[PDB]
C-alpha cells in the first residue's frame, strides 16, 4: 500500500529599535551653539594671547662671526639679532660682539671663539632655556633619518652583519671604516654631531664677581636614560667616526669610552630635526632667577655651517605653558572665533530679512506638478 | 545538442540470461539529473571568484605593487611579510562565495532527495485478441525505494496523485481507460484550468497492473532540438496474430514537461525520455549569473580616478628632485629619476586603502543577516521568514524603478469562488471594492462599515440556512453567498415567472460540470469533491452550499438533492468547453410528457450573439444587457447561461442530425461546430454566473504606493488575455476612463489591416503616434526620453499579445517605437509571453533607458527574466520552489516586497551614498597630509609617521564609524518611509551619489588636510620648542602623531555629524575608538618595543599646547561643511529635512511603529 520552527530572533537590537536622537538643524537650536562656542573660545584665545605676550626672548645670530668681527667689541649687524621683551616694545640697544683666532688648531674652516656681549632689561622667572638654533640644514633625509642602529644603543657588541645587512633601520653608509674596526656610533646622525663647545657658565660683565653658572646634566628625561646603557665593547674594535677624528686622534683608549648614560646632549642629538629650523636644548637653569643686566658669552666655533651657505644662533628664553613665544595660536583662535560669529550674525540676517517659511508641509518635490 | 538519431529502447523483450550489459544500446553521452543551479562549480571554483574579483581595478594594483615591491633592485625593502592582508582578503571573499553555494547546495540536494518508487520483484529487462486472463500475477512486486539522483533514459516511473514529476514524460498507463491525466503546468504558466493528456492509442485498453508489462514493443524517440512545444515520436511493435511491425507517430500532445505536477489521477505509469537539462525549464533557465551590483562600476571608476589623482600628483612630485638634488647644500655623505618617482609612489601607498572590498563585504554581509533576522518579513502561515540567498545584492534596490511580475503566484493564490450573478435583472451576492473612490478623502469608514454589513449578512446567511434545514455537508468553509433574498423567492414570495426563473437558474448552476464525484480517502462520510477545472469546483461546492447538491454520474442521469430530497435526472448529451468554442452545453431529458432540456454556459459576447433578437418583450432582455455592461464596465469576470425546451420529435431529430455529422470520422470538429451552431443559434437566456479570483493579500494598496512612488510597474501574464484585463480591472490598475490601446496581430481587425504582422504592428504603431498624440521619430525621442527618470502621465492603458509583442521586439526600430509607446504609456500588459520573449524584452528595457528593474514572480517559468533584472526576488511556500532557486531573494508573500524594496532599498541608497564619501575622506585626509610635508625635505622620500600607523590606523582607528553609520543607519523611521515613500524620489533620480558629489568631497578632505598639516607645523614655526618643558622634541614621528591624532578625531566628529541617526549604539563605538587610539598608542609607547618613541604617552598627552591645536583642528575641520550644509538647507531644501522636521513636530506621533495595511481607523482628527 501506498503512503503519500524557525522563527527569527525578536530582540530591540536585533529589530533595529535602539535608543535614538535623531540630530535636528533647526536655527532655534544652533544658534546657541555657535554663540556659546564661539564667545568661549575667543576668550580663551585671548587668554592664550595674554599668557603668550608674558615672556621674553632674544635670538643672536653668529654663523658668520670670523668674516665680520674683529678683535674688538663691534656693533651686531641688524640682521642678525631679534630681540622681544613684554617690558619695552623699543628696546633695540644694539649689543656688541668680537672674535679671537687661536692658532694651537690648523682647521682654518672653523676655528676660534666668538664673544657676545648683551644687555637684558629683565629676569628670567626662574627657567632659563639656552638652545642653538639652525636654518637651512636638511636633518629629516630619508636615508639620514635612518642612519643609525638601536642595536648599539644597549651596548650589545653588533657586528658587521648587525649593522649593514640588518633591516632598514641600520647605518648603511658608515657602518665600517677603511681598515675594518666597527663603528660605535654608527650612521650619518652620529657622524654630523655638532663641534660647537658651549660653556657651562655665564661670564657677567657688570657683576663679575659673582657670575652665574649653567649645567647641562639632566637635560633629558629620567626614564628614557633606562633604554640607554653603557658601552660594553672590547675597546679595540671601535673606531670614531671619520668627522670625529679631531676629538682622538688615537681613537677609543682603554679609558675613554663615552658614557651614553651620562651624555645628554648627545642623546638629544640623536633626536633628528623635522623641519627647516632645528634647535634642541643644550643649557636649562631652573635653581636661581637670572638678573637683569649685561651679559657675555664665548662660543667655540669647529662645526662648519656656512659651507652649505646655513645658518645658526643662538636662542635663549624663559619658557611658559605654552612653549616657546609663538602669537600664531592666538591669531587662529581669534579669527576662528570672529568668522563663526560674522557667519553666525551673517546667516541670521539672510534668515529673518531674506528668510522665507521655517517649514511648508507643500514645498516638496511633488507639490509643484 | 542531439536532434536526429533517434534513440530506440526495446520494451519486453529480454536479453539472453547468459551476458548482460544492463542496457540495449551502445554507450552514449548521458546528461546527469542532478540539477545545477548554484553558481560555480565547486570543483571549479577559485579561479571563476578570483576572475570575478580581478576585474576590479584597486585589488590588481595592490598585487603589483606587492609584485614590483619585490622586483625593484635595493630600492625598498623586501616585503616578505608585508603581503597577508591581500591574502586574507581574498580567502575571506571566496569563504563568504563558498558558503553561499553551500547553502545553495544543501538546497538543491534536499530537492533532490525526494520520493520515488519503481516496481520490482519480477525478471526485468533492464533492471532488476489482445488480453489473456490465464497468468496469475506474480505476489513478489512491491514498490522499491528510489531517489531523483538515479533517473535517466531508459526508466520507467510510477507517479501518483500529490505528486510533482521528475523530467520530461510520456504518458503510457493512468488510472482510468483511455489513458487521459490531468496535469497543472503552473511552474510554466498560470492557466487555472487542468491540463489534459491524453496517453498511447496502444496502451488504452490495458487495464490491471501487469497488463502494462504483456506487450513488447520498441520507442524510436529524439532528443531535445530546441524547440518548446515541437516533439515527433515512433512507437513500433509486432503482432503475435501475424508477422509484421506496426508503427504509430506521437506528437506534441502526447509529451508531458518536467515542471508540472499531477492532479486527479491515482496512479500512472509513464517512461522516461529526457533527463537533465533537456527538460524546457533547464532551457529557460539560464546560467545563474554573477549578479554583480551596479554602484561597484562607478566605485570602479572612482578607483580609476584616484589612480589618475596619483599618477598626476607623483608625476610633478618626483619631478622637483632634480633642482636640489644635484645643487647645495648637502653634508651627508632617468634611472635615479625613475627610482625617486618609486619611492613618491610606494610613499603615496595608501590613498586607495585595501580595505575598500573588505569593508564593502562586510557592509552588505551585515545588510543581508539583517534583512534575514527582520521579524517584521516572517510569514507564520508556512515558516519561512524573507531570506537573502545572493549577499552581494544588497544595495541596488534603492534604484529600483520598474516591476515585472507574474500571474502563477505573485499577483493571486490559486482560488477562486462565486460572489454574485444576476438573475432576471436581479443582483445576487454583494462584494467589497474601491469603485467608488473617484465618482464624487474620507473613504476609510464607509469601507469598514461595508466590511462589517458583509460579514453580519454571510452570519445570518449561514445562520438561516443552518436553521430552516439541516443539510447534509452544509459547511461555512465554501459559503460564499451573501444575498438572503434566494430564499423567499424559493418559497413562492416573488410570484411565479420569477420564481421560475430563479428555480431554473439554481438548477442550471448545478448541472452544467465536468466534475467527477469521488468519495474522500479520510472520511467516506465527508465526501471531497475533484473538479477538472477550478472555477467548476468553485461552481460545485456554491451549489453544495446552497441545496442543489450534485453527487453521482450515473449512466444515464447525474444524483442531485434539492434540499434533501434526491433524485436522478436523465442526461442525453455533453458538449464539452473548446477553447475556441466558448462555451459548454448540457442536454437532459425530463419525464413529467417527457422533455428534452438544452443549458449551456459561455461568454457574453458569444451568449448575446446565440439568442433570438427578432421577438421578444424588449425589456427582460435589456435589463439584463444592462446589468452585464454595468459589471463589466465596474471590472467583474462573468458568464451567461441559455436554456431551450424541446419536444421529443425535436429531441430526436437533433440526435439524429449529431449523430450523422459530428459522431463521423475524418476530422468530425467542423460537423460538431456546424451541429452548435445550428442549435445553438435560438436560445433562451436565463441569467448569468459571474466568478471572481482572490488575489494575494494587500495587492491593491501595495500597487498604489509603488505607482505613487514613482516606481512604475508592469504586469506580464500567461494564459489568456481576458484573464489578465478582468485581473487588472479587479485591481487597482486599470481604470474605466483609461483608454485599452489593444495590440493584437491575427485579432478580428485583420479584415481591414490584412498584412504580414510587421507591417500590421508599424500601422498600429503610426495610427497611434500620429493619430492621438503627435510624438513620431526614433533617435531626438530616445534623446527626450533618457532624460525624464520616472512620471506617470498618459492615463492610457496597452494590451499586447505575444505574437505581437515578439514581432515587435525582433526589430530594432520595432522596439525603440515600443520602449516610446510603453514609456508614455503606464499600464503595460504582456500576454501569451513565452520565457524567451520576456528574458528578451527585460533585457531590452534595461539596456536601452539604463533603469534598474525588477522582477518579482513564481513558477518554473520567469526565472527567465528574474536572471535578467540584477535583482532576484520570488514568491517561495508550498506553491512556488522553483523561481527560489535562481532568486536572489525568497520572499513569503508578494505583501512584502511592497515594504521591503521601499523601506530597506532607500536605506542601503542613502546608507553606502554616505559610506563612499567617508571612506575617500578618510584616507586623503591621512594621505595629502604626507604629501604637504614632503615638501619640506623635498620630496626625498621620508616616512613622517610611525611605521606601524601605515598598516594599523585604517584597519582600527577610523574604520569602526564608517562601517557602523553603513550599516546601522536609520534615515527615518520604516513607518514614517511607508507613509510616504516620495522619498524614493530621491533613489530614482540618482542625485544622492555622483561625480559632483565626489568632487565636492575630494576638494573638502584636499582642504582638511590643508589645514591639518599646516596647524602644528605653523604651531612650530616660530621656536621648534612649543613644549612648555623645553626638553627635547622636534622629532618628525612626534608631529607625525599630533597630526593623525587630529585627522583621526576630525574623520571620527565628521562622522558622527553626517550620521541621521545618533543612538548610544554608533556614539559608544566612535567614543572606543578614540579611547582604543589613546590606548594603544600608550601601551605601544610604554614598552621595550617602542625602539624610537618609548615615551609617546608623555611626550603628546601631558601638553597644553597639544590639546589646544587639537581643538582648533576640530573647529576648522567642523565649521566648514557644517555651514555649507546650513547654507544648502536653505539654499536647495532637499525633501529629507522638510518631512524628518513634519516628523518631529508631532504630525506622526500617534502612528505606531507597527504600522500595519489592515488599520485604516486611525483617529487623524
Ligand atoms: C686616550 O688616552 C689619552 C691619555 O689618557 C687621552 O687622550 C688625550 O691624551 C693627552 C695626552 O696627555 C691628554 O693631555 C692633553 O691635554 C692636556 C690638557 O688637558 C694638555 O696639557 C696635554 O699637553 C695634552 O695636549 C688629553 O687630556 C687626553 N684627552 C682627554 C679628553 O683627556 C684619552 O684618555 C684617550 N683618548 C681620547 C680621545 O679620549
Ligand atoms: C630661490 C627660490 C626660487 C627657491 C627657494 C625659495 C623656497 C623656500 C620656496 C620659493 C618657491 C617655493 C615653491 C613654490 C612651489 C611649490 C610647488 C608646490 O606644489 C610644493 C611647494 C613648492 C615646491 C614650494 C617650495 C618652497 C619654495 C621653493
Ligand atoms: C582661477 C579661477 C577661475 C578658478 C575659479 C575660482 C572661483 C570662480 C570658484 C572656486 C571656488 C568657488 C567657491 C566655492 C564655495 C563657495 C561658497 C558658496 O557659499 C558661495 C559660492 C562659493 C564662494 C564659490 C564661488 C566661486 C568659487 C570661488
Ligand atoms: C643627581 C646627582 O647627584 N648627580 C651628581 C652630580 O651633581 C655630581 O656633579 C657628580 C659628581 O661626580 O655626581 C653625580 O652623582
Ligand atoms: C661683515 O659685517 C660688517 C657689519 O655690517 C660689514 O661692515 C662687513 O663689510 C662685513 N664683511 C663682509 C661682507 O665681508
Ligand atoms: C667670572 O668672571 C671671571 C673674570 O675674571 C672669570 O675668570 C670667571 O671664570 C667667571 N666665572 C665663571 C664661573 O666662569
Ligand atoms: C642647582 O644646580 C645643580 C646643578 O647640578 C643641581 O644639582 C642642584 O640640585 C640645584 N639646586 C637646586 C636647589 O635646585
Ligand atoms: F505565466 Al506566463 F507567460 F506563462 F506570464
Ligand atoms: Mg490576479
Amino acid at each position: 500500500d501506498e503512503v503519500k520552527n524557525r522563527r527569527p530572533k525578536e530582540d530591540a537590537f536585533t529589530q533595529q529599535r535602539l535608543a535614538a536622537i535623531n540630530p535636528v538643524l533647526t536655527p532655534r537650536t544652533v544658534l546657541p551653539l555657535y554663540l556659546l562656542i564661539a564667545v568661549v573660545f575667543v576668550i580663551v584665545g585671548g587668554c592664550i594671547l595674554a599668557q603668550n605676550s608674558k615672556v621674553d626672548e632674544v635670538t643672536i645670530y653668529y654663523q658668520d662671526c670670523m668674516t665680520n668681527a674683529t678683535s674688538s667689541w663691534s656693533d651686531i649687524p641688524s640682521e642678525h639679532w631679534q630681540f622681544v621683551f613684554h617690558k619695552y616694545k623699543t628696546y633695540n640697544t644694539a649689543p656688541q660682539w668680537r672674535f679671537v683666532d687661536d692658532e694651537s688648531d690648523d682647521f682654518t674652516k672653523q676655528r676660534g671663539t666668538c664673544q657676545i656681549r648683551f644687555t637684558t632689561p629683565s629676569d628670567m622667572k626662574n627657567n632659563v632655556y639656552l638652545n642653538y638654533v639652525l636654518e637651512k640644514f636638511a636633518a629629516n633625509h630619508r636615508r639620514y633619518v635612518l642612519s643609525f642602529s638601536e642595536d648599539q644603543i644597549r651596548g650589545e657588541d653588533a657586528s658587521y652583519e648587525t649593522v649593514h645587512d640588518a633591516t632598514g633601520i641600520n647605518c648603511k653608509p658608515l657602518s665600517k671604516n677603511a681598515d675594518g674596526k666597527i663603528y660605535y656610533p654608527c650612521g650619518l646622525i652620529a657622524n654630523s654631531m655638532f663641534n660647537d663647545t658651549f660653556p657651562l657658565q655665564l661670564t657677567n660683565v657688570g657683576d663679575t664677581s659673582n657670575n652665574y653658572s649653567l649645567t647641562n646634566k639632566g637635560i633629558n628625561w629620567e626614564s628614557d636614560k633606562k633604554r640607554y646603557k653603557k658601552t660594553k665593547y672590547n675597546y679595540t674594535q671601535i673606531a670614531p667616526p671619520p668627522y670625529w677624528e679631531k676629538m682622538y686622534p688615537d681613537g677609543y683608549n682603554e679609558t675613554n669610552i663615552p658614557d651614553i648614560q651620562d651624555w645628554e646632549e648627545f642623546q638629544n642629538w640623536m633626536r633628528p630635526g623635522a623641519f627647516d629650523k632645528i634647535t634642541k636644548l643644550i643649557r636649562i637653569n631652573k635653581n636661581d632667577t637670572l638678573p637683569a643686566g649685561e651679559y657675555q658669552l664665548d662660543i667655540g666655533l669647529h662645526w662648519p655651517v656656512l659651507e652649505f651657505n646655513g645658518k645658526k644662533g643662538i636662542y635663549l628664553t624663559h619658557g611658559s605653558h605654552l612653549g616657546g613665544r609663538n602669537p600664531f595660536l592666538g591669531i587662529v583662535y581669534l579669527i576662528g572665533g570672529c568668522i563663526c560669529a560674522a557667519m553666525a550674525l551673517i546667516l541670521l540676517t539672510f534668515w529673518l530679512f531674506g528668510g522665507r517659511k521655517i517649514a511648508d508641509a507643500s514645498s516638496l518635490s511633488w507639490n509643484m506638478k | 545538442n542531439r536532434s536526429d538519431e533517434l534513440r530506440t529502447v526495446y520494451y519486453n523483450l529480454p536479453l539472453p540470461e547468459d551476458m548482460l550489459d544492463e542496457d540495449g544500446l551502445p554507450l552514449a553521452v548521458y546528461p546527469r539529473n542532478k540539477i545545477r543551479t548554484t553558481k560555480y562549480t565547486p570543483l571549479t571554483f577559485f579561479p571563476k571568484n578570483i576572475l570575478f574579483q580581478f576585474h576590479n581595478f584597486a585589488n590588481i594594483y595592490f598585487l603589483i605593487l606587492l609584485i614590483l615591491g619585490a622586483f625593484q633592485i635595493f630600492g625598498v625593502t623586501n616585503p616578505g611579510f608585508a603581503s597577508v592582508p591581500l591574502i586574507v582578503i581574498v580567502i575571506i571573499t571566496a569563504i563568504k562565495d563558498g558558503i553561499e553555494d553551500s547553502r545553495r547546495t544543501v538546497l538543491d540536494l534536499e530537492v533532490n532527495n525526494t520520493r520515488t518508487h519503481i516496481l520490482s520483484g519480477v525478471k526485468n529487462e533492464n533492471v532488476a485478441n489482445l488480453v489473456d486472463r490465464t497468468l496469475q500475477p506474480n505476489p513478489e512486486c512491491r514498490f522499491a525505494k528510489d531517489y531523483w539522483k538515479n533517473v535517466k533514459v531508459g526508466d520507467i516511473v510510477r507517479v501518483h496523485n500529490n505528486d510533482e514529476i521528475p523530467a520530461d514524460m510520456i504518458l503510457l498507463s493512468t488510472s482510468d481507460v483511455d489513458g487521459a491525466c490531468y496535469v497543472e503546468t503552473k511552474n510554466l504558466d498560470g492557466e487555472t484550468n487542468l491540463k489534459v493528456r491524453q496517453s498511447l492509442k496502444c496502451s488504452k485498453i490495458i487495464k490491471s497492473s501487469r497488463d502494462i508489462t504483456r506487450t513488447k514493443f520498441w520507442v524510436e524517440s529524439e532528443g531535445p532540438h530546441a524547440n518548446l512545444y515541437s516533439y515527433q515520436g515512433n512507437f513500433k511493435w509486432q503482432d503475435t496474430q501475424n508477422g509484421n511491425i506496426r508503427n504509430e507517430p506521437v506528437n506534441i500532445n502526447n509529451l508531458l514537461l518536467r515542471g508540472c505536477t499531477l492532479r486527479n489521477t491515482k496512479w500512472a505509469m509513464g517512461m522516461v525520455i529526457f533527463t537533465g537539462d533537456d527538460t524546457k525549464i533547464m532551457i529557460n533557465a539560464g546560467v545563474t549569473p554573477t549578479k554583480k551590483s551596479r554602484i561597484s562600476r562607478e566605485l570602479n571608476f572612482s578607483v580609476i580616478l584616484n589612480f589618475v589623482l596619483l599618477f598626476i600628483l607623483c608625476f610633478t612630485a618626483g619631478i622637483v628632485n632634480g633642482v636640489y638634488y644635484k645643487q647645495k647644500p648637502r653634508s651627508r655623505d632617468s634611472t635615479n629619476g625613475f627610482v625617486s618617482f618609486w619611492v613618491a609612489v610606494i610613499l603615496y601607498q595608501s590613498l586607495v586603502p585595501i580595505s575598500l572590498y573588505i569593508s564593502v563585504e562586510i557592509i552588505k554581509t551585515a545588510q543581508a543577516i539583517f534583512i534575514y533576522t527582520d521579524v517584521l518579513l516572517y510569514n507564520a502561515k508556512l515558516d519561512y521568514p524573507c531570506t537573502p540567498k545572493s549577499w552581494n545584492i544588497s544595495d541596488d534596490l534603492g534604484q529600483i524603478e520598474y516591476i515585472f511580475s507574474d500571474k502563477t503566484g505573485t499577483l493571486t493564490q490559486n482560488v477562486m469562488e462565486f460572489k454574485k450573478c444576476t438573475i432576471n435583472g436581479v443582483s445576487y451576492g454583494r462584494a467589497y471594492t474601491e469603485a467608488l473612490a473617484g465618482l464624487r478623502v474620507d473613504v476609510e469608514s464607509e469601507g469598514r462599515r461595508e466590511k462589517e454589513e458583509i460579514a453580519k449578512d454571510r452570519e445570518t446567511m449561514i445562520d438561516e440556512l443552518r436553521s430552516m434545514s439541516d443539510n447534509t455537508q452544509f459547511c461555512p468553509e465554501d459559503l460564499t453567498f451573501v444575498s438572503k433574498e434566494i430564499v423567499e423567492d424559493l418559497k413562492g414570495s416573488s410570484g411565479d415567472h420569477q420564481q421560475k426563473c430563479c428555480e431554473h437558474f439554481l438548477l442550471a448552476l448545478a448541472l452544467c460540470h465536468s466534475v467527477l464525484v469521488e468519495p474522500n480517502k479520510d472520511d467516506p462520510k465527508k465526501l471531497d469533491i475533484k473538479a477538472q477545472s477550478p472555477d467548476e469546483s468553485a461552481l460545485v461546492s456554491t451549489a453544495r452550499q446552497l441545496g442543489y447538491s450534485f453527487v453521482g454520474s450515473s449512466k444515464s442521469g447525474l444524483i442531485v438533492e434539492i434540499q434533501g430530497v434526491q433524485k436522478e435526472f436523465q442526461v442525453l448529451n455533453v458538449l464539452e468547453f473548446n477553447s475556441s468554442r466558448k462555451r459548454m452545453s448540457c442536454i437532459i431529458k425530463i419525464p413529467g410528457e417527457p422533455k428534452a432540456l438544452l443549458i449551456c454556459k459561455g461568454a457574453d459576447s458569444v451568449i448575446y450573439s446565440r439568442l433570438d433578437r427578432t421577438q421578444n418583450d424588449a425589456t427582460l432582455l435589456e435589463k439584463t444587457a444592462l446589468h452585464l455592461e454595468e459589471y463589466a464596465t465596474e471590472g467583474l469576470r462573468t458568464l451567461c447561461l441559455a436554456q431551450r425546451e424541446l419536444t421529443w420529435s425535436e429531441y430526436e431529430r437533433w440526435v439524429k442530425t449529431y449523430d450523422v455529422a459530428a459522431a463521423s470520422v475524418t476530422n468530425r470538429e467542423e460537423e460538431l461546430d456546424k451541429v452548435t451552431d445550428v442549435i445553438e443559434r435560438e436560445l433562451i437566456l436565463l441569467g448569468g454566473t459571474a466568478i471572481e479570483d482572490r488575489l494575494q493579500d494587500g495587492v491593491p494598496d501595495s500597487i498604489a504606493l509603488l505607482a505613487e512612488a514613482g516606481i512604475k510597474l508592469w504586469v506580464l501574464t500567461g494564459d489568456k488575455v481576458e484573464t489578465a484585463i478582468n485581473i487588472g480591472f479587479s485591481c487597482n490598475v486599470l481604470n474605466n476612463d483609461m483608454e485599452l490601446l489593444v495590440v493584437k496581430a491575427s485579432g478580428e481587425d485583420v479584415e481591414e489591416f490584412g498584412s504580414d504582422p510587421i507591417q500590421v504592428v508599424n500601422n498600429l504603431v503610426t495610427k497611434y503616434l500620429r493619430e492621438k498624440f503627435g510624438m513620431s521619430g526614433s533617435e531626438e525621442e530616445l534623446k527626450e526620453a533618457k532624460r525624464e527618470h520616472g512620471l506617470p502621465q498618459g492615463n492610457f492603458a496597452v494590451i499586447i499579445d505575444g505574437d505581437a509583442l515578439k514581432v515587435a521586439l525582433n526589430g530594432e526600430e520595432m522596439r525603440r517605437k515600443f520602449l516610446l509607446l510603453c514609456k508614455n504609456c503606464k499600464a503595460v500588459l504582456c500576454c501569451r509571453v513565452s520565457p524567451a520573449q520576456k528574458a528578451a524584452v527585460v533585457k531590452l528595457v534595461k539596456k536601452t533607458l539604463d533603469v534598474m528593474t525588477l522582477a518579482i514572480g513564481d513558477g518554473s517559468n520567469d526565472v527567465a527574466m528574474i536572471q535578467s533584472a540584477d535583482v532576484g526576488v520570488g514568491i517561495a511556500g508550498e506553491e512556488g520552489r522553483q523561481a527560489v532557486m535562481c532568486s536572489d531573494y525568497a520572499i513569503g508573500q508578494f505583501r512584502y516586497v511592497t515594504r521591503l524594496v521601499l523601506v530597506h532599498g532607500k536605506w542601503c541608497y542613502k546608507r553606502l551614498a554616505e559610506m563612499i564619501p567617508q571612506f575617500f575622506y578618510k584616507n586623503v585626509i591621512f594621505t595629502l597630509s604626507l604629501f604637504w610635508y614632503g615638501i619640506y625635505n623635498n620630496f626625498d622620500g621620508s616616512y613622517l609617521f610611525e611605521y606601524t600607523y601605515l598598516t594599523f590606523y585604517n584597519l582600527a582607528f577610523t574604520s569602526v564609524p564608517v562601517i557602523l553609520l553603513a550599516v546601522l543607519d536609520q534615515d527615518v523611521s520604516d513607518t514614517v518611509s511607508m507613509l510616504v515613500p516620495q522619498l524614493y524620489r530621491v533613489g530614482i533620480l540618482r542625485k544622492e551619489w555622483n561625480q559632483t558629489k565626489f568632487l565636492w568631497y575630494m576638494l573638502d578632505g584636499v582642504y582638511q588636510s590643508v589645514i591639518c598639516f599646516f596647524f602644528p607645523y605653523l604651531a612650530y614655526h616660530k621656536n621648534m620648542v612649543v613644549t612648555e618643558n623645553g626638553l627635547g622634541l622636534d622629532h618628525r614621528y612626534f608631529v607625525g602623531v599630533f597630526v593623525t591624532a587630529i585627522a583621526v578625531t576630525s574623520c571620527n566628529f565628521y562622522v558622527f555629524m553626517e550620521q541621521y541617526r545618533w543612538d548610544w549604539f554608533c556614539g559608544l563605538f566612535i567614543c572606543l575608538s578614540l579611547a582604543v587610539f589613546y590606548g594603544w598608542t600608550g601601551i605601544w609607547t610604554s614598552s621595550s618595543s617602542s625602539n624610537e618613541f618609548y615615551k609617546g604617552a608623555a611626550r603628546v598627552f601631558a601638553q597644553p599646547a597639544y590639546w589646544a591645536v587639537l581643538f582648533v583642528g576640530v573647529l576648522f575641520c567642523l565649521l566648514p561643511r557644517f555651514t555649507i550644509d546650513c547654507i544648502r538647507k536653505i539654499f536647495y531644501p532637499k525633501d529629507i529635512e522638510i518631512v524628518r522636521e513634519m516628523w518631529l513636530r508631532g504630525d506622526f506621533d500617534l502612528y505606531p511603529q507597527g504600522y500595519d495595511p489592515t488599520d485604516p481607523s486611525r483617529p487623524r482628527i
